């Protein structure tokens, strides 16, 4: 099946 | 207790994940969660790396914890959607993506991940719309750009095509240099002008993903048989496929397990797919020495143990990087010899594959560099088809003289008996010809009236467009049709008094250069038509728009729907010439068109996928249809369409040689495959590592 993109969360401010 | 410290640990985990140090990422995310248990971002980031290691249930548990902690955490929803999609939960994935996009309208990754569902459903304009939204929000987005490019290829949108290919090649180059998984899929890579080096590196990096999934199993190396004593001098051959059922792979090789010499070979079939209820599945299950349903054994560790415990000498990879593959099984090396065969037209690039079964025409020695595997040559072509067994009604034909071989065609198991019941049947150098008598006008009236069938002299004469109404199993190729079938150019809107050039391939095999070659031929051959398929339908207006801009009127390109299997093969008899796609040849469709006696013109390239047609024609014995360059392709096609004596001669050659040549001889093929298998075995048993068997 089509590959997907995982999002790496960096926490901000 | 300390979000700030957990936060540094999460960032360091992220940097390690980028660098490909997955084990270290996991270690650091887990320490972030010790320092701040309610750290949603750490739960979600950890779940993603667990998903990369195939720990889908543990990933799901951490995603649910992230969303319990932070109900509007868009990243956790989009990441969880990816894990559900991999778990084949398309409904849940959609909920997750839609929820991520509800929360963050500008979330590029979630638009790209939603695009992937539209793509996988067959909804290509919607996949394009969502990928384009992702690229508008995040212009540097390799995954979205590469998947968009594949979408545009499926529908033959060649907007800014050469600049598209440049950016594809640029993205691959950048991802190979930065030690990232390429956003171009290895299977898709065969459609784009990438160097052999880039195609092989793409394959290699995808093969290497199998290790992230088998490393967490901590399985030791398997000990392999070093003789055939345990198996009574029989070589144990394991065929591993997702495609034992109604799938092109089964339409090629369903006979080969049954035809193995049980005195020298013990055949095991490892299905990666459940039973789809078709005769394809029934036959392989009945005719194999053993049939093991690994769809029942979802752990690759337990599945590989099962292969190892069966004593397999040669494990055969029939998937490569196609849907349903479980290359993890190969990565564990449960067999001493592991060979790529027939399913995948390219290199695995993979450490765990030893051989690719190919042939001198498909894979000449000078291109050995393209493949990580050693070449194992079959003597003629590695390609095989089950056409002699599935479609023996096409072995013979008769025409109605309304003299043409391909305007009105009869085929049937009982064709000769029917013809012997008629008083006025002529023969031609052999082709039986029914004159324009009472019987002929009845057959034609059935076609013009759209009737299902008629009876003549007790014989069922069926409309070739109505096979599913008559026998659904005959339509799929699961059974031989029992009626005499009428096939006509009138059924498909093809001209009675002009040349038909055909291509029955998926439209993604066409590029601008190819359509320009085809236009060049049609402009040199007045009134000829090109016959193409709605494969898919949304590609049709694009092709028409490009063909019209090249000077071809809409009425020179005739589109038909994709047909049930038996009708697709039967209606190839109506063409004069097949024009093969040089970008990626017809593989299955090449065998299909030759089984109907239709000459196929080809221009072999360098990739395996671009040379299969030339290998098929060499085995058939028709070297005059292989072009060295575009000018020669156009010249061969034009000659077949303007010299009707040459056309007749080339058509007779194909008609005879589809029977007399090895091309469709599954008994001779299986015997030659057995020779090659024992040369691999004898080489391994003398203690050698793989080498070219050429
Ligand atoms: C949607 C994603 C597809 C994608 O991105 N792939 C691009 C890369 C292509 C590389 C070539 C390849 O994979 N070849 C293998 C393939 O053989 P094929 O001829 O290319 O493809 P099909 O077997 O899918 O051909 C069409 C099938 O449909 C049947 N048909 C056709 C027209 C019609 O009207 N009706 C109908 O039934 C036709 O008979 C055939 O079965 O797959 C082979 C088998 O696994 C491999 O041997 C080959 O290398
Ligand atoms: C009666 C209408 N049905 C058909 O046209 C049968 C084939 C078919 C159905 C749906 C799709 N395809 B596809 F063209 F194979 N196809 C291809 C080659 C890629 C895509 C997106 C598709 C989608």
């Amino acid at each position: 099946e089509t590959g997907t993109t995982n999002t790496a969360t960096t926490a901000t401010s | 207790a300390c979000p700030t410290h957990a936060d540094s640990l999460n960032n360091l985990a992220n940097i390690k994940r980028e660098q490909g140090n997955i084990e270290e990422a996991v270690r650091l995310y887990r320490k972030a969660l010790e320092v701040f248990p309610e750290f949603a971002a750490a739960h979600s980031n950890l779940a993603s790396v667990l998903q990369q290691q195939g720990k889908l249930q543990e990933a799901l548990m951490h995603y649910k914890e992230a969303i319990r902690i932070s109900p509007t955490f868009a990243d956790a929803y989009s990441n969880m959607g990816n894990t559900l999609k991999e778990m084949q939960d398309v409904q849940g994935a959609l909920q997750c993506y839609t929820r991520a996009i509800q929360i963050n309208p500008a979330f590029a990754d979630a638009h790209s991940n939603l695009a992937s569902i539209h793509k996988d459903s067959g909804n290509i304009p919607e996949a394009i719309a969502s990928y384009r939204t992702a690229l508008k929000l995040k212009p540097d987005f390799p995954d979205a750009y590469c998947n968009l490019a594949h979408c545009l290829q499926i529908v033959c949108d060649w907007t800014d095509y050469d600049e598209r290919m440049k950016k594809l090649v640029s993205i691959v180059a950048d991802q190979l240099e930065k030690n990232r998984l390429p956003s171009v899929h290895p299977h898709h890579s065969m459609l784009y002008p990438l160097s052999h080096g880039f195609r092989k590196a793409i394959a290699e990096r995808h093969g290497n993903l199998c290790l992230d999934k088998i490393n967490v199993l901590h399985k030791p190396p398997y000990e392999h048989p070093k003789d055939l004593k345990l198996s009574d001098g029989r070589l144990r051959v394991g065929y591993v496929s997702s495609d034992f059922g109604n799938h092109p792979t089964s339409h090629l090789m369903q006979s080969i397990p049954g035809m193995h010499n049980p005195d020298k070979f013990e055949v095991f079939c490892y299905a990666l797919s459940p039973d789809d209820g078709t005769n394809f599945r029934v036959k392989v299950m009945a005719e194999a020495n053993h049939f093991i349903d690994l769809s029942q054994i979802p752990c690759n560790g337990k599945a590989a143990d099962r292969i190892h415990q069966d004593g397999i000498h040669i494990l055969v990879n029939m998937n490569g990087y196609t849907k349903g593959a479980r290359n993890e099984l190969f990565a564990l090396r449960p067999a001493p010899i592991q060979a790529m065969w027939l399913g995948y037209p390219g290199t695995s690039g993979a450490l765990f594959m030893d051989y690719i079964i190919t042939d001198q025409e498909t894979s000449p020695a000078e291109v050995a560099e393209q493949y990580s595997e050693k070449l194992a040559y079959m003597p003629h072509t590695f390609f095989i088809g089950d056409h002699a067994n599935m479609f023996p009604h096409l072995k013979k034909k008769a025409v109605i003289d309304f003299i043409y071989d391909n305007r009105i065609v009869l085929n049937g198991i009982d064709l000769k008996a029917f013809l012997d019941s008629l008083p006025d049947v002529k023969i031609v150098k052999n082709m039986p010809v029914i004159p324009m008598n009472t019987i002929a006008e009845a057959v034609i009236e059935m076609i013009n009236r759209g009737q299902i069938q008629i009876t003549i002299n007790g014989f069922s004469i069926s409309n070739g467009l109505a096979t599913t109404q008559i026998n659904n199993k005959a339509a799929t190729g699961e059974e031989v049709p029992r009626t005499i079938i009428v096939t006509t150019r009138s059924q498909y809107g093809l001209p009675e008094d002009a040349i038909v050039y055909c291509n029955f391939n998926q439209l993604y095999k066409i590029d601008p250069s190819t359509l320009q070659m085809w236009a060049n031929i049609l402009k040199r051959v007045p009134n000829s038509v090109l016959w193409l398929l709605r494969f898919p339908a949304v590609g049709e207006p694009n092709i028409q728009q490009y063909a019209q801009n090249m000077g071809l009127p809409q009425n020179r390109i005739i589109f038909s729907p994709v047909a049930p299997k038996e009708e697709h093969v039967r209606r190839g008899q109506l063409a004069d010439v097949c024009l093969d796609t040089p970008l990626c040849n017809g593989h299955t469709t090449g065998m299909d068109v030759l089984w109907a006696g239709t000459p196929m013109v080809t221009m072999p390239g360098e990739t395996l996928a671009s040379r299969v047609a030339a290998s098929q024609l060499t085995c058939l014995g028709c070297l005059e249809l292989i072009a060295k360059n575009r000018q020669e392709y156009e010249d061969i096609a034009v000659k077949l369409g303007t010299d009707l004596e040459y056309l007749k001669k080339v058509r007779g050659k194909v008609w005879k040689q589809r029977i007399s040549s090895p091309l469709f001889n599954t008994k001779q093929y299986t015997m030659e495959l057995e020779r090659l298998y024992l040369q691999m075995w004898e080489h391994y048993a003398a203690g050698n590592k793989p080498d070219h068997m050429i």
